[PDB]
């Protein structure tokens, strides 16, 4: 049986760490809910 | 139980000690997570009881206690924050700006981050703060990393 607990507020905090790239991404979604990648 | 707003690990004591499965956002009453983290399954909060609401495994989200409350979204220009809840680490906020998945029914927008399965349903916000979106649900590219898209609910 699963449970659920407080992991703080809902805020956006300046001077964040930054990082991450933007890719564009051809996909598909199927019935399961469950993306693939299109080529 | 506890119903107060903010976002929230989502844990199971079914297998060896306590297990984090995902993360969830609980704004107005409703409590909103992943469909592949609880599997529509009931939740408990301390002596508490959240039955699940509504729910669809292809949009992969699921609400309980109520409808679906989350109504924000990505502009398509500006840098979100993944507000990161790891097992067993504190929430942290990471910026970043989200590519695109290109679909046959339209784009969606993508954040590149690595973190373990377990951290699924945690929000990804706006510089307002508002959720515009969950974290969890994506693909694998070729050098074996995750890319998962920014997947928000509907709001009637
Ligand atoms: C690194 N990594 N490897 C796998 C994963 C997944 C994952 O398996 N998501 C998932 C599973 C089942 C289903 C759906 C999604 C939707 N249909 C059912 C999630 C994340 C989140 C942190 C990003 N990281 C992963």
């Amino acid at each position: 049986d699963m449970y659920i607990e407080r992991a703080g507020d809902i805020t956006w905090e300046k001077d964040a760490e930054v990082t991450g790239n933007s890719p564009r991404l051809d996909v598909a979604l199927d019935e399961s809910g469950d993306f693939s990648l299109v080529e | 139980g506890e119903t107060t707003d903010g976002v929230y690990r989502v844990m199971t004591r079914r297998l060896l000690g306590s297990t984090q499965v995902g993360v969830g956002v609980m704004q107005e009453g409703v409590f909103h997570t992943m469909w592949h983290v609880t599997k529509g399954a009931a939740l408990r909060s301390g002596e508490g009881r959240l039955d699940p609401y509504w729910g669809d495994v292809k949009q992969d989200l699921v609400s309980y206690c109520g409808p679906w409350k989350l109504d924000a979204a990505w502009d398509g220009l500006s840098e979100v924050q993944l507000l990161a809840v790891p097992p067993g680490e504190r929430a942290k906020n990471i910026q970043t700006l989200p590519g695109i998945f290109k679909t046959k029914d339209g784009d969606i927008g993508a954040v590149a981050l690595d973190y373990p399965a377990g951290t699924s349903g945690s929000p990804i916000l706006d510089k307002c703060g508002r959720v515009i979106g969950l974290y969890g649900n994506g693909v694998v590219i070729k050098n074996g990393s995750y890319v998962s898209a920014i997947t928000q609910g509907k709001r009637e």
